[PDB]
């Protein structure tokens, strides 16, 4: 997160850290949607344009955390992965359309002052948040400014884009399974996502129930908060049944 | 069934530094 | 970073 600034304790409750068994490196955020699922950005799991492509083996999921190298005793929860799903259209090669994948804990996790779930957004809530103006969450422990690392987990809000100003704002092709935000040149406040923030959530409280939704996944961007560019996350409630569609039947 | 509530914030009444930011800006 | 108990690295 750039021009962000530190969480306050269990802020972000459903904020995950995949971490790295070998070598021992953060490599992506998530979120915690029920007991025994995961969701985060496809692009995390596979990558081919870099080599990446990690297994169930390959990772640990690290929940319940504030600091971001110490391995905080009594606070956080360490899960091994039991399942890996990624989107089957998800597109790696042009756009990173449908960057989603779901990830199965190997045994539920105890939740607690620092462990709780986010919602997952239903119709009625999307078509009544998902509006330019309307300023969503978003949280991760990734670098400071473009290319270090922050101490603690930054927090930053920033405001939905029109859809037109998010397609003038660059030269790859724009979905509907994607949303853009942050803040115009001359609106003066400024911040964006950046390297080591993907697969975070993009979240919104709710005025009617008062419940925090994750709207979003932090995507892709180009380069981290310069004028004229913004962040791009993946459109959560579009990839709803999918995401249904996998959690039901495993 | 809870989710969305957060154990330190919400089920106790309390509001985080920041969160009067994004309510303001739902201008319905 | 801070080293991971390796009860969980099996
Ligand atoms: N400013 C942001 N919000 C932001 C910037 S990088 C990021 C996390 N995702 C990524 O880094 C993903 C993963 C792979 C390619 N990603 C990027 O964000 C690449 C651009 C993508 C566009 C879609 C096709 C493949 C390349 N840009 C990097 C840069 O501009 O420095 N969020």
């Amino acid at each position: 997160i750039v021009e962000g600034s530190d969480a306050e304790i269990g802020m972000s409750p459903w904020q995950v850290m995949l971490f790295r068994k070998s070598p021992q490196e953060l490599l992506c955020g998530a979120s915690l949607i029920s007991d025994r699922w995961v969701l985060t950005a496809a692009h995390c799991l596979l990558y081919p344009p870099w080599d990446k492509n990690f297994t169930e083996n390959d990772l640990l999921v690290r929940i319940g955390k504030h600091s971001r190298t110490r391995y905080e005793r009594n606070i956080e929860k360490i899960s091994m992965l039991e399942k890996i799903y990624i989107h089957p259209r998800y597109n790696w090669r042009e756009n990173l359309d449908r960057d989603i994948a779901l990830m199965k804990l190997k045994k539920p996790v105890a939740f607690s002052d620092y462990i709780h779930p986010v919602c997952l957004p239903d119709r009625e809530t999307a078509a009544s948040l998902l509006q330019a103006g309307y300023k969503g969450r978003v949280t991760g422990w990734g670098n400071l400014k473009e290319t270090g690392q922050p101490s603690v987990l930054q927090v930053v809000n920033l405001p939905i884009v029109e859809r037109p100003v998010c397609k003038d704002s660059t030269r790859i092709r724009i979905t509907d399974n994607m949303f853009c935000a942050g803040y115009k040149p001359d609106e003066g406040k400024r911040g964006d996502a950046c390297e080591g923030d993907s697969g975070g959530p993009f979240v919104m409280k709710s005025p009617f129930n008062n419940r925090w939704y994750q709207m979003g996944i932090v995507s892709w961007g180009e380069g981290c908060d310069r004028d004229g560019k913004y962040g791009f996350y993946t459109h959560v409630f579009r990839l709803k049944k999918w995401i249904q569609k996998v959690i039901d039947q495993f | 069934a809870d989710c969305g509530l957060r154990p330190l914030f919400e089920k106790k009444s309390l509001e985080d530094k920041t969160e009067r930011e994004l309510l303001e800006s739902y201008i319905d | 970073y801070e080293p991971i108990p390796e009860e969980f690295a099996q």
